[PDB]
């Protein structure tokens, strides 16, 4: 642990016995020649494509305490609460929506709703991420209390969700606890499509192009799961406010938040991601020096699909908090639905 | 200013060459090229035009 | 020994002592009385 | 606080001795004003011994 | 004085904005492809509904402008040098007021930013009113911002001077002295 | 400059100068109160 | 008189002055700790060497001293711990050899690393 | 009075800075990074002030104010005056020149501990040990500084077994260079 905490490299002697000569390996690891700085971390492209980071970004906006005026002066009166952007899985995006709306007009594609409601129901297929960071000083109370009410109205105002059917049950192999099946899954025999179809046969036949059967469910379903939400909901004045005093508070004691413990600093980053069946991941990031970056998981509930579709349908939804990101983010989903990828790394 | 008032003994107004030379030069050559960018940016927003 | 600096410390260096040194220290070490 | 000033200020001086004695580990000494023949060689000009007598690319 | 230059400002400013806004059939509201191609108004033209209300904005503002070219006009004396005392009220009261208004528009989120010949006259006039407020209350002679000028200047001229005999050059030396 | 300006030569100048001001100084207050 | 005394006294005095002013200047603000001056006190104290807790004792039962007796009773406390000092600097500490003294003053054990964790 | 003032505005200021205290933490560093590097006058004044200006001054005042030793000031400082005192006059004795071909050639075979370039990077100072004086040989002629117990100076040879029979291609440690004897050479 002291040898990784450090930075030192050392080359390694030839297994071949003669003179024990280094190797000329050494390597320069663009992650590696990234620390100090501060906002991120140049890669030098096809690094960080063999690194998996497979969610290109797609948009940025920001939440306004108040917008900014042309008119009065210099625009010092725009206040912003937060400075947030968005991404989605790449790979899956060429998949599934470069299937059905692929090979057509990007325009056309984009201009008709059936695009729209495509992206709204099958945003938390693809594990959306939304990294949205302080950009001034935040009092958790105050921030608080704003996404109470934030959340609240995209909570009431939404309908039964529209989810697909699990055709394959994915039984875990804890003796094989790092092997996923995704690659057998598309070269079971080489001419996977009709084991699959035959297979999708048990669950149902896909609804659409891409292969989704979709199930919006009924009356029933409906409202417990709002009710839970607004349940989990009803939990952050308590669980980001238990008791008078913050020194059992959960944000004391790490540079998240100040050591007065009632002012989140500026630098601070929240990634959302939510899973297919309602699960919601959450982690925190202090920002600043990259070598000493500390990443915090702040909690994963599951079977939530009502907080998932108030999340996704509230970024993206009709009634965004900002069209502009919205539109710009489906349009850049439309981009590499034609196979390419945004931040081109090829 | 300061110092063509201390040597000339007398404080240079619009009557006068010095304060027109001064003024060319100096302000309109030297701070203006910018304080011009500046009220284009901070001072013509307030009023109709922007 | 493989994370030992090679660079000492700004404090474990002695003192070592100039002939003018050694010479202030003998007068007022015998006159120290 | 009377007492802790005094050893503590006894040690110091101590330590300081030991300094400038011999083989003390950590210890900033404190250097004087030298005033005496200062560097004794400003006083001369050899100019014409070492240039052995017995400026046009300038311009 | 500065009665003069603030009614006559928003006299070009007003008339501007009428040259501007009555001339124009009107302007276009950006698309923002793909925001939402079903409901929502996006992806559209502007109504029917706010020609009219450019044309009622414009017709105000001409006549704002009209009362600041009479007032200006007539006032250029200072027949009547205090019977304004009461259109003094409707001239400014109104435009705080009109500010107040724009003033709470960021709050009920609407946009001024993008368009150009609806709410810049507003935000300026507006401006222009309070500080016609403040000509009026605290009574610029149009000869004491040049006096502010001249302390300001003073002030500066006796830190050169100190500057100058303390690190440059001692007043002693650089002036002859006499009697020998 | 400093180097210079704080010679030897010129700190044993800068000694006997204040040491013959002060003497001054002093003595000339012993005759005026003297008076 | 004597510049070359005059100047070192001069910074050292200005030096000096600026710290208890600073001291000064942060006993107002955050004023002093109540019972964490016990704790100062005894990491002040621990540092006293053991040939000085003899008077420490004979600070505390009563028989310290006038004023004057301390002051030449904590002197040879001093010179002892002084010559203590000396050899262990020539002929080394209690429990080393001149092996140890030649092994230490060539540097050549390191810190030891496993032990730190 | 001027306690007065103090005992009047410390409870007010107490409280006020205790209120924030995440800008009054960064104000602190901005203020004291601008007033270590005066690099801020040019723009501000006209007058750029970071050419006169001395950092390791001022950051060697701080500490000797923060942790009252006033010798880490001192010391800096007169060594700052007194410039001309500090030229070698112990390993430099009389024309104590060598040429630019020996110093190149010694530098190539690992014979130079120290080389003290100057000002204006156009002369130097070889430090030169002495010969016995450079491995931890306990050669007769340097001074007992390491002993055993039975009183025999030690030394750290190691035979080469690549390329024995020849003792001045063995392996030994280097000597601390506070104990070195050195010749103090001079280059053009
Ligand atoms: C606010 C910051 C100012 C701190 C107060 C400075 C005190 C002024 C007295 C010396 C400053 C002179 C100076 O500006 O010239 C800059 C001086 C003089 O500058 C040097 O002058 C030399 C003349 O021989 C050479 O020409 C050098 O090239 C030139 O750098 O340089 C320094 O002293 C650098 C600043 C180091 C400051 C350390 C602390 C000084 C004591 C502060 C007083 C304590 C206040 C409590
Ligand atoms: C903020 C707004 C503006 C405020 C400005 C405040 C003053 C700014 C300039 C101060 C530094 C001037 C300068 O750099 O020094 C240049 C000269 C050296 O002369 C010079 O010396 C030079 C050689 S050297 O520097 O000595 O090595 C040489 O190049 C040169 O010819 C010669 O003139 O230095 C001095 O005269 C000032 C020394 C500082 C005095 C300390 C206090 C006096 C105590 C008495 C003991
Ligand atoms: C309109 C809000 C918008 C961002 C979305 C955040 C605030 C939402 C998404 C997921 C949610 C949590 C899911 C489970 C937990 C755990 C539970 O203990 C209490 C409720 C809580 C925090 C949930 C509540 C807060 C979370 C983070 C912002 C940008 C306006």
């Amino acid at each position: 642990a002291a040898l990784a905490a450090s930075v030192r490299r050392i080359a390694v002697a030839d297994p071949e016995d003669p003179a024990g000569r280094p190797l000329p390996g050494g390597g320069a690891s663009g992650l590696d020649r990234s620390r100090g700085l501060t906002g991120a971390a140049h890669m030098s492209g096809q690094e960080a494509e063999e690194l998996e980071l497979d969610w290109g970004q797609v948009g940025r906006g920001a939440l306004w305490r108040r917008r900014p005026t042309r008119w009065l002066l210099g625009g010092l009166d725009g206040v912003k609460d937060w400075e947030l952007e968005a991404y989605a899985h790449e790979p899956l995006a060429n998949q599934l929506l470069g299937a059905k709306y692929g090979g057509r007009d990007p325009r056309a594609v984009v201009a008709d709703p059936a695009y729209a409601a495509d992206v709204l129901r099958a945003g938390p297929l693809l594990g959306m991420t939304f990294v949205l960071r302080a950009a001034r000083d935040l009092p958790l109370q105050e921030v608080a209390s704003s996404w109470r009410g934030l959340l609240g109205n995209y909570l009431q105002r939404q309908a039964p969700l529209s989810l697909p059917k699990a055709v394959r049950p994915a039984h875990l192999d804890p003796t094989d606890l790092n092997g996923v099946a995704w690659p057998a899954l598309l070269s079971r025999p080489a001419a996977a499509a009709h084991a699959a179809a035959e297979a999708e046969a048990a669950g149902a036949v896909p609804d659409d192009e891409m292969g989704v059967a979709w199930r919006v469910q009924s009356g029933k379903e409906a409202a417990a799961s709002v009710a839970a939400a607004q349940q989990l909901l009803q939990s952050l004045p308590d669980a980001l406010c238990p008791g008078p005093s913050p020194a059992a508070w959960p944000l004391t004691g790490t540079k998240l938040v100040d050591e007065g413990g009632r002012n989140w600093r500026r630098g601070g980053s929240v990634w959302v991601t939510l899973q297919p069946e309602g699960g919601v991941l959450v982690q925190a990031q202090t920002g600043g020096v990259v070598g000493e970056q500390e990443s915090y998981l702040l909690t994963h509930v599951q079977g939530q699909e009502a907080l998932a579709g108030a999340v996704m349908s509230a970024f993206m939804g009709p009634q965004p908090l900002d069209p502009e990101l919205a539109a710009a983010a489906r349009s850049v989903l439309l981009v590499p639905a034609n196979g390419f990828t945004a931040a081109n790394k090829e | 200013l300061a110092l063509l008032t201390w040597m000339s003994g007398r404080l240079p107004t619009p009557a006068t060459p010095e304060f027109w030379m001064l003024a060319y030069f100096g302000f309109y050559r030297k701070v203006w090229p910018d304080a011009a960018a500046w009220l284009q940016g901070y001072v013509v927003p307030l009023m109709g035009f922007a | 020994e493989l994370m030992r600096s090679a660079v000492p410390a700004p404090g474990e260096v002695p003192n070592r002592n100039s002939r003018g040194q050694v010479a202030e220290q003998v007068r007022a070490i015998l006159d120290q009385y | 606080n009377i007492f802790s000033k005094k050893i503590i200020s006894k040690v110091k001086q101590k330590k300081q001795k030991l300094n400038y004695m011999t083989s003390y580990l950590n210890v900033q000494s404190e250097h004087n004003v030298k005033i005496f023949h200062n560097s004794w060689w400003t006083h001369l000009n050899i100019k014409n011994l070492v240039n052995n007598q017995d400026s046009e690319f300038i311009n | 004085t500065v009665a003069g230059l603030l009614l006559t400002t928003t006299i070009v400013v007003s008339l501007y904005g009428l040259f501007a806004a009555v001339f124009a059939p009107a302007p276009a509201l950006p698309v923002a492809v793909g925001a939402w191609p079903g409901t929502a108004a996006a992806a559209a033209v502007m109504d029917g509904s706010a020609a009219g209300l450019r044309r009622l904005a414009a017709g105000g503002l001409l006549l704002t402008a009209a009362a600041s070219h009479g007032l200006f006009d007539f006032a250029g004396s200072v027949p009547n040098p205090t019977i304004y005392s009461l259109l003094n009220l409707g001239f400014v009261a109104a435009a705080v007021l009109q500010s107040y208004f724009l003033y709470i528009a960021p709050a009920w989120g609407v946009n001024v930013n993008w368009d150009t010949a609806l709410w810049g006259p507003m935000y300026g006039t507006a401006f222009l009113g309070l500080v016609y407020g403040l000509v009026a209350l605290t009574k610029f002679d149009w000869s004491s911002v040049v006096d502010a000028v001249l302390r300001v200047a003073c002030w500066f001229a006796e830190l050169t001077m100190w500057f100058w005999d303390t690190f440059v050059w001692k007043f002693s030396w650089s002036e002859k002295t006499r009697r020998a | 400059f400093l180097g210079w300006l704080l010679a030897p030569g010129r700190l044993e100048f800068y000694e006997k100068a204040a040491c013959v001001a002060i003497a001054l100084r002093v003595l000339g207050i012993v005759i005026a109160i003297s008076t | 008189p004597r510049l070359a005394a005059v100047m070192p006294d001069a910074v050292y005095a200005l030096v000096q002055g600026t710290h208890k002013l600073g001291e000064y200047a942060h006993d107002l603000v955050f004023p002093p700790t109540p019972e964490d001056l016990r704790k100062l006190e005894q990491q002040v104290n621990a540092t006293i060497p053991r040939e000085f807790d003899r008077v420490r004792q004979r600070y505390a039962e009563g028989k310290i001293a006038n004023d004057e007796q301390l002051s030449s009773e904590l002197e040879d406390a001093s010179f002892n711990w002084y010559r203590r000092q000396l050899r262990t600097s020539v002929v080394g500490a209690t429990d080393e050899e001149l092996e140890d003294v030649a092994v230490r003053k060539l540097r050549l054990e390191p810190p030891a690393l496993q032990a730190s964790l | 009075a001027w306690q007065q003032s103090f005992e009047t505005y410390g409870g007010k200021l107490r409280e006020v800075l205790l209120g924030q205290q995440e800008a009054a933490k960064n104000v602190a560093k901005q203020l004291d990074e601008g007033v270590t590097y005066m690099d801020w006058t040019y723009r501000s004044t006209g007058v750029d002030l970071s050419a006169v200006w001395d950092p390791e001054l001022w950051i060697r005042f701080r500490e000797a104010v923060a942790q009252n030793e006033p010798a880490i000031f001192w010391n800096k400082l007169l060594d700052r005056v007194q410039y001309k005192e500090n030229l070698p006059q112990a390993g430099l004795v009389g024309d104590m020149r060598i040429s630019y071909a020996k110093f190149l050639e010694l530098l190539k075979d690992q014979r130079v501990k120290r080389l003290v370039v100057y000002g204006d990077m156009r002369t130097a100072v070889v430090e030169v040990p002495h010969p016995w004086s450079a491995s931890v040989l306990g050669h007769p002629a340097t001074h007992p500084f390491y002993e055993d117990s039975a009183h025999n100076r030690v030394s750290m040879l190691r035979p080469n077994p690549a390329a024995p029979e020849d003792v001045t291609q063995w392996f030994c440690a280097e000597m601390p260079e506070w104990d070195m004897e050195k010749y103090r050479f001079y280059v053009d």
